[PDB]
């Protein structure tokens, strides 16, 4: 049993595009001449930009941070560790899923189209039919390829902006109680135990209390 | 001295996507939007099998070619499948009028009843 | 958001059963989904969950080794497969959604529950 | 595991409290949620983030957590409040997993 | 926001500033008050009106189109006419919706 | 007023414009000061042949 | 930029008259527009103005209460409506454009003016 039938074989797929055969019967994806259509959802992989943060003043990524997209690495007298920021990751996930859903929704039309036949004295109608088919196929192929290529650019800039905004949010909290060493890290002038570290990642750091020892 | 640093995620993926300013580009997560596989058979749609003409064409099937007599039992279908070069339609030479219009009319029929109009 | 599960099952000991959960809205979700079961005369019990985009799965220590949770994102479906069905595995099964993308203790939307009997 | 009193009963118009006690691994270092379950229905989330309610939950339901033990409280008790109440938390040490309480069956007279 | 200012380190808007889009609030020994920056608002208005005018201009074509008729032995031509109409309608609907969605961002 | 973007839905804004028209008056009117020809009960064949 | 007004009017006392101004270029403007009038043997006189995008209108204290200024932006037209026409309202009327989006004392482009008579 199947949902779609082509002259070559049957298909189960929920994908929005296919490149098997232009003639289909049933509930089928849209036909294009493309050979590859992949959409990015994550970031650049640097297991070693418009906003200058990713592959910028922060040189590489972390393979030790596994529970999110952006986060912190801390070090004090009680130890070290990685952690992720949940709010930033949640906002990014909301945006990305909305984008993909919108792309899927905008590309749904009618289907179940089959060809016609003509006799020897009907060549002009045959040529007109062929011209219509070719024109529509060309237009839709162009649309799909351009859309994917253009959205792939915006996703990476979105991630870069998120990283930069998190960095500035942390920077403007510590003011002059810490030293900026320029690679994404801050050195505290006073002593910061696990509670002070938690407060920094919390958004409720107390600047008057810790005024440089 | 106590330290805090800000950073981002990485893994071991090897997937690449195309960008208008750059090609290849390895990324951490992606999805595929294109389907490129089939099973290679004629299968059932909505629980109903198709009507396979075999060696007969639409003309031979609808006129009653003596070699298509096995197709008279099937009276309902989900679609019609035909071979690229059918061998038996009209066994007696002549002209079939408005044949392509008849094919267009028959392409929207789901069932019929064969009855003796003149016994 | 509404969650709908597949029909009830009656299976023999030693076999495997796979159930599915379908969620309304857009096919791609920004929250995590977990599977819970309740035996007659007992409280709820967490089995495991799956995280969006990252695609990572978590399982309970007692169900580890014989429970597999998978997701198909272009149709919005989540599958749970259980093997080595013993007699005690007869219970009601729910799919529940979380508030965010992480598997935690707070589930705000629940399904209706479907029965699995192992006789 | 989390431990609750097996059963509590009270009069209509009374206020009653259900306790949920465990160790420092589940409640001593994590938040607590409270669910309500009526016969033939899926559990309903009453309290999350140790003292907070979703939309649609009346004022009479309240929660709190002190040290190791977490308390749920129902005031202005009604006949429709006779149900099973469960506490849940995110145990996280060997391999983190959601833990529910034993359950408390509340009866109205 | 991509730049982190609106709903960022500046948390909310002003209902007391009515003569522009961006501006200042001052306070000194002689009093307080709101004021708007005219140059920034003027540049933004220039850009926005140019964008809307360009969108309006790019979507003007021919009109006055009416349907045809066919007899019982002309079903293929009828189907071709219907297919052409449906394809053009689908393409233009997609174009309009995508353009609006992308410029709003 | 609310507008949809690719990254979010609804979104209240301060100013916007509407680009779509959805109303009509429900009558047959004059175009460029000339009234149309209404056939009534007749078709084109009856009109052009001279049906009584 | 050129501004064109509607034709001259002759109206009876006590009625209302509405005039329009049309500007060349793109339908949407980035400047404010004002209405001015001049009676024979007198200097010019400001009546009111309208501001783009924000849509706010300003009126003179004397004409307040009986002058209404409206704009239709997809055709590029601005309308002024005056009511309770007394005998002194016969004059020439101009639509003038400002340098920026705000109503101020500098008008750089003027129309040709049209006559309204109240007899
Ligand atoms: C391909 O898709 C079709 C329909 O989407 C599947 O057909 C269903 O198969 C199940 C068998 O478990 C039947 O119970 C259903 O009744 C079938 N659908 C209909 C509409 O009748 C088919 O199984 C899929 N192919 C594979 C290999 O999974
Ligand atoms: C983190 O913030 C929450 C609420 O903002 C607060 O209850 C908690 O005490 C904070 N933690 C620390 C270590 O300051
Ligand atoms: C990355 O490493 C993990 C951990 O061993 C492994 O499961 C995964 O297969 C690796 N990725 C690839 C693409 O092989
Ligand atoms: C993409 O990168 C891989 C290795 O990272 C390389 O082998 C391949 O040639 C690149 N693609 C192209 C089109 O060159
Ligand atoms: C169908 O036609 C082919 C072509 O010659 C023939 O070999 C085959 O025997 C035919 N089928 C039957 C059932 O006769
Ligand atoms: C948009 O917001 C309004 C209230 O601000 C809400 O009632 C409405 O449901 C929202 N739109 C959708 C599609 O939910
Ligand atoms: C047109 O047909 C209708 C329906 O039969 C009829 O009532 C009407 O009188 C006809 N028009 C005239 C002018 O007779």
């Amino acid at each position: 049993d199947a949902k779609c039938q082509t002259p070559q074989g049957a298909i189960n797929s929920s994908l929005p595009f296919q490149n098997v055969h232009p003639v289909t019967i049933g509930e089928c994806p849209k036909y294009v001449r493309s050979t590859k259509l992949r959409m990015v959802t994550g970031l650049r992989n640097i297991p070693s930009g418009l906003f200058g943060a990713i592959a910028g003043f922060i040189e590489g990524g972390w393979t030790g941070m596994i529970d999110g997209w952006y986060g912190y690495h801390h070090q004090n007298e009680q130890g070290s560790g990685y952690a992720a920021d949940q709010k930033s990751t949640q906002n990014a996930i909301n945006g990305i899923t909305n984008k993909v859903n919108s792309v899927i929704e905008k590309m749904n039309t009618q289907f179940t189209a089959v060809g016609k036949e003509f006799n020897k004295l009907e060549r002009r109608m045959e040529n007109l039919n062929k011209k219509v088919d070719d024109g529509f196929l060309d237009i839709w192929t162009y649309n799909a390829e351009l859309l994917v290529l253009l959205e792939n650019e915006r996703t990476l800039d979105f991630h870069d902006s998120n990283v930069k905004n998190l960095y500035e949010k942390v920077k403007n909290q510590l003011k002059n109680n810490a030293k900026e060493i320029g690679n994404g890290c801050f050195e505290f002038y006073h002593k910061c135990n696990n509670e002070c570290m938690e407060s920094v990642k919390n958004g409720t750091y107390d600047y008057p209390k810790y005024s440089e020892e | 001295s106590d330290t805090i640093c800000i950073g981002y995620h990485a893994n071991n993926s090897t997937d690449t996507v195309d960008t208008v300013l750059e090609k290849n580009v390895t990324v951490t997560h992606s999805v595929n939007l294109l389907e490129d596989s089939h099973n290679g058979k004629l299968c059932r749609l909505k629980g109903t099998a198709p009507l396979q003409l075999g060696n007969c064409s639409v003309a031979g099937w609808i006129l009653g070619n003596p070699e298509c007599e096995s197709l008279f039992s099937k009276e309902s279908w989900s679609y019609i499948a035909e071979t690229p070069k059918p061998e038996n339609g009209t066994c007696y030479p002549g002209y079939f009028a408005d044949y392509e219009e008849l094919r267009e009319q028959l392409s929207s029929v789901s069932s019929f009843e064969r009855f003796e109009i003149f016994p | 958001v509404q969650l709908v599960e597949s029909g009830a099952e009656v299976k023999k000991p030693g076999s495997s059963v796979k159930v599915s959960c379908k969620a309304s809205g857009g096919p791609f979700r920004s929250y995590a989904i977990s599977w819970v079961r309740q035996a007659p005369g007992q409280g709820p019990e967490w089995m495991g969950g799956i995280i969006p985009i990252f695609g990572t799965t978590k399982y309970a220590p007692k169900f580890q080794g014989r429970v597999t949770i998978t997701a198909d994102d272009f149709a919005g479906t989540v599958y749970m497969e259980l093997s080595s069905l013993r007699s005690e595995d007869t219970a009601m099964y729910y799919c529940a959604k979380h508030m965010g993308y992480q598997v935690r203790e707070t589930m705000d939307v629940w399904g209706k529950g479907t029965t699995v009997t192992v006789s | 595991v989390l431990t609750q009193p097996p059963s509590v009963s009270a009069a209509p118009g009374q206020k009653v409290t259900i306790s949920c006690s465990g160790s420092s691994s589940n409640i001593g270092n994590d938040y607590v949620s409270w669910y309500q379950q009526l016969p033939g229905t899926a559990p309903k989330l009453l309290i999350y983030d140790n003292n907070k309610r979703p939309s649609g939950i009346p004022d009479r339901f309240s929660g709190s957590k002190s040290g190791t033990s977490a308390t749920l409280g129902i005031t202005g008790l009604q006949t429709g409040d006779e149900a099973n109440y469960y506490c849940a938390t995110w145990d996280r040490r060997p391999t983190a997993y959601v833990v529910f309480g034993g359950g408390t069956k509340l009866t109205v007279l």
